RNA sequence: AAAUUAGAUCCGUAACUUCGGGAUAAGGAUUGGCUCUGAAGAUUGAGAUAGUCGCGAUUAUCAAUUAACAAUCAAUUCAGAACUGGCACGGACUUGGGGAAUCCGACUGUCUAAUUAAAAC
RNA sequence: UAAGUUCAAGGCGAAAGCGAAAAUUUUCAAGUAAAACAUAAUUUUGAACGAAAGGGAAUACGGUUCCAAUUCCGUAACCUGUUGAGUAUCCGUUUGUUAUUAAAUAUGGGCCUCGUGCUCAUCCUGGCAACAGGAACGACCAUAAAGAAGCCGUCGAGAGAUAUCGGAAGAGUUUUCUUUUCUGUUUUAUAGCCGUACUACCAUGGAAGUCUUUCGCAGAGAGAUAUGGUAGAUGGGCUAGAAGAGCAUGACAUAUACUGUUGUGUCGAUAUUUUCUCCUCGGACCUUGAAAAUUUAUGGUGGGGACACGCAAACUUCUCAA
């Protein structure tokens, strides 16, 4: 998978698109994964601090679906 | 590759077109890679100008001489071996030239040779010593075979 | 006696100016210790001007006939003289060192063009402003 | 040391052609493989690439030259020859 | 799915561990000539190498200059040195002859 | 081992099928085929390789950007830097004996 | 036909010779197991001398090291010795008999697929 | 495209057809955001076939079947073509602001009530350089390069494999011994990063008391050693893919009752002249080791665009989308 944002903003730039149909959240035990659905690529971000991580859960856009892996 | 005196790659302009020619000629020896040649009726005598067989002194050694005039290059142009201006006969306009063979002709005036021996002398001193290295000699050029004598 | 003196119209020979002509600003002849080595501030031409015949109107005529400078500091090394000295291009007042800002690379720029131009008609300095297929 | 008292370069093809030919190609199988002196830089650099043909490997300028030899001796006895004939017939 | 078959390597491990004590390496154990159970080529490569970074390390130090240095690497190939103890030696001692005389 | 197997129908060993043994994820020891080496450009007369541009090939170079085919200066990505000044002033010092010899 | 020799280490090696050779000439010695011993490397070397503040943490350096500088660490090969048994020890296997000449062809090469591989080509 | 082949009217032959290879052939072939007292510049070897081993765009993993998988499934990419969107030109004046400025790759000039008056100006920048960055005049000519290459060797690098030693989890032997013996202990393509093997280069500077250097020689007043840079991200490590994914080893739980789950997956260091690649540096040769489509860079004359008081742009060599 080609890209990974390493900035909060510019991943949060990449979920008011016209593709980007899916977050598949995953938790990790040191951080949590935002893996956003965009045409090609796919899009990481690695948030490690795990309290701003679901301060980033929400200002998503409501329609925007999302997954949380088990 | 089967022919023992090296080619030179030699560029001209092109006088009427746009572009640039470039012309395979047959190695003087002491040619070497940027250098210039001058091909012409006014080419000074140097090594290697072509340059036509009336504009030369007596005695000139010269190769790739012009059997017929403008025929671009039949006579003495092996490994090692020229062409000596003998004498002009100025009017009839005919110069003798002697050949490689021993043997002496006569051309006209207004072809070309170029001035110098050819390069690659004298490749015929060295031995083969090796059936393998004859085989190696004449894959390059044609069937003769090793030659199985008629007799056999 | 010296060369690389002031008003030399040299030849570039090393990097994104190869080929073109310069004249000369000011010369550091024995190295400020930032380039310690001999150099001189240069201001040569970037983009050429192309020429005009006659029967080309006003603006297709102010149009081949621009000139695009530029201005860099360059080694002695890095530069070729030659015999020709450029001579009425005598306002290089004041651009000594200050081209390390980067607005006032703009200003003085445009700046050589006022007057790189005036020198264009009226024809003078004809070996400068010919591109000299290098 | 020295390995070999009398063969030289030519004790390669050991004990195979007779001895003759083995001291006649020896002739040439040293002045091939030398690295005679430069002629347009100077350095001990002018090799031989194929039969009559030599080149340096600085200045990067390649040679007609003969086929062991780098200028043979019946080509400067040309050299010479054709400018004494141009000092006569130029001026 | 049957486990598989147990390969011991013990055997081995007790025979390595004999031959770093030069168990089973006499003339009788020996099948290839010395060069091709040891090469030349690679043991005279190793000792050029062994001495030509201890003279860059007593020139770069600041022990030696370039002119013994240079001496000394002229002749490194040759056999006037075996080991790098012996070229320390002659290094020791041509210092000593060296300042004494300076 | 896990020996290999070749996984095209080509089974000689020619420059076409270059390739490299790999570990995938399932622990599979799997072949990898490599394309063709990348090479650089070469200075118009020295047939020395050039630099400040990418080892390109020849399929590559649509689809790779300008900057990285180019160095950025006149001639570039045609000869080396030296050979160009080694124009530069024989492309002046021969119009400036066509001077001296025209006066 | 078969047997003999055969690995490796060491010593030694004639006639002739196109000085390359012949030559692994010939001729001999050594060889297991077990306990040690010697030699052949790499990488950081290793830093000696107030005490502010409370030896502790913020806390020094030109060089001389040196003649095994001291530990770590690394592979493997080669020489030596002592003891030790049915001399069985290159313990299977892998693996040359040698020499004195005559004739022919110089050599490596090629040939009669299915009777001739040669001195024939 | 090769070696070559089949045909094309020069031809020839009673013809078949040359067990021709035609190279035949008035303009036999191209070219045009297409022109003027010929529209106007240019080229003839026609043509096609001939490589499931040469050249040549783009993909990998995990899963799945009674039978197929680089093809199905899931997942993550990529190429080609065609459209669309974003995005190299968001000024000094003067709005927020008395000028100082802020919106702002962003002006200068001269005077003028200052100027809003007047005038000038943007086909990008940086570095001494080697060269660099997200883009920053493919419309033809010209030149150069890539494609593009043999055989024997080779220092170095990485990969794969094998082997050692530790840790966690199982297994095998146990009359006796054996901190034992074994097994597995995984990370694709694609891509962001940082670095390196070695090589070339650049700046400084000027070398004999010659020095740097290789296993080897090789190199230097045509510029060595030295110190600092650039390039080749050769070939590797971190991160993304990687969903304690997936996978595999393993502890339970749940009957076919149409399934959930806890843990592991960690260190170090060998030598692979014997594998594959990458890089270097050589040698033998009266033997010098393919071609074409394809692709790129540069250069050139014209011609195209662009104007500040701001509206823009971009077949845009940039990013994304359908």
């Amino acid at each position: 998978m080609p890209r990974e944002i390493k900035e909060v903003k510019d991943f949060l730039n990449k979920a008011r698109r016209s593709d980007a149909r899916a977050v598949k959240i995953k938790k990790n035990p040191t951080n949590t994964k935002f893996k956003i659905r965009c045409s090609r690529f796919l899009y990481t971000l690695v948030v490690q601090d795990k309290e701003k991580a679901d301060k980033i859960k929400q200002s998503l856009p409501p329609g925007l679906q999302v997954k949380e892996v088990k | 590759p089967g022919r023992g005196a090296p080619l030179a790659v030699v560029h001209f302009r092109d006088p009427y077109r746009y572009k640039i020619r470039k012309e395979l000629f047959i190695a003087p020896e002491g040619m070497h890679t940027g250098q210039f040649v001058y091909c012409g009726r006014k080419a000074t005598l140097q090594i290697g100008n072509v340059m036509p067989l009336s504009q030369m002194p007596e005695g000139t050694i010269i190769c790739n001489l012009e059997e017929k005039t403008g025929d671009r290059g039949r006579l003495a142009r092996t490994s090692g071996n020229y062409a000596t201006v003998i004498a002009h006969n100025q009017d009839t306009k005919k110069t003798r030239v002697k050949l490689p063979s021993g043997a002496k002709k006569v051309v006209p005036s207004a072809n070309r040779a170029m001035v110098g021996i050819v390069a690659g002398g004298g490749r015929i001193d060295k031995p083969i010593l090796k059936a393998g290295r004859a085989y190696h000699k004449y894959k390059v050029k044609r069937n003769s075979w090793p030659k199985v004598r008629g007799v056999a | 006696r010296k060369i690389m003196k002031q008003g030399k119209i040299v030849i570039v020979l090393s990097g994104r100016y190869a080929g073109r002509k310069a004249i000369i600003v000011k010369t550091h002849d024995d190295g400020t210790p930032e380039k310690p080595f001999g150099h001189a501030l240069v201001a040569g031409i970037d983009r050429y001007p192309r020429k005009v015949t006659k029967k080309m109107g006003k603006n297709k005529l102010k149009k081949k006939s621009k000139v695009k400078p530029f201005l860099k500091s360059l080694n002695y090394n890095h530069l070729m003289p030659t015999r020709y000295t450029a001579h009425d291009i005598s306002f290089e007042k004041l651009s000594p060192k200050d081209l390390k800002d980067p607005v006032k690379r703009k200003t003085h720029r445009f700046q050589t063009r006022v007057k790189f131009e005036s020198v264009y008609k009226e024809g003078k300095n004809k070996w400068f402003f010919q591109k000299l297929r290098f | 040391a020295k390995r070999t008292k009398k063969v030289g370069i030519v004790g390669k093809y050991g004990t195979r052609y007779g001895a003759s030919l083995r001291k006649m190609v020896k002739k040439m199988e040293i002045t091939q493989h030398s690295k005679y002196t430069c002629s347009f830089c100077g350095k001990d650099s002018m090799k031989r690439a194929v039969v009559g043909i030599w080149s340096c490997k600085r200045c990067k300028r390649t040679v007609a030259g003969g086929a062991w030899v780098y200028s043979t001796t019946a080509a400067a006895s040309v050299r010479s020859a054709v400018r004494r004939l141009r000092e006569t017939k130029e001026q | 799915k049957k486990p598989v078959v147990v390969h011991s390597r013990y055997r081995v491990r007790k025979n390595t561990e004999a031959r770093r004590k030069g168990r089973h390496c006499g003339f009788g154990k020996r099948k290839g000539t010395a060069n091709a159970r040891m090469p030349t080529k690679l043991l005279w490569m190793q000792r050029q190498r062994v001495l030509r970074r201890l003279l860059k390390k007593y020139r770069d130090s600041k022990k030696i200059d370039r002119h013994l240095y240079h001496d000394l690497y002229m002749k490194c190939k040759g056999n006037v040195f075996k080991n790098k103890r012996v070229l320390m030696e002659y290094i020791h001692k041509k210092k000593a002859e060296k300042q004494r005389s300076k | 081992v896990q020996r290999l197997t070749l996984r095209r129908r080509l089974s000689y060993n020619t420059r076409s099928n270059k390739r490299r043994i790999v570990r995938t994820p399932g622990g599979r020891l799997v072949y990898q085929y490599v394309k063709k080496n990348p090479t650089v450009p070469r200075c118009g007369q020295c047939k020395e390789k050039l630099k400040g541009i990418t080892p390109s090939r020849p399929s590559e170079r649509p689809r790779m950007s300008k900057r990285l085919k180019t160095v950025s200066r006149t001639y570039g990505g045609v000869l080396c830097h030296s050979c160009l000044r080694e124009r530069i002033v024989r492309a002046f010092l021969i119009e400036e004996q066509k001077i001296v010899k025209a006066l």
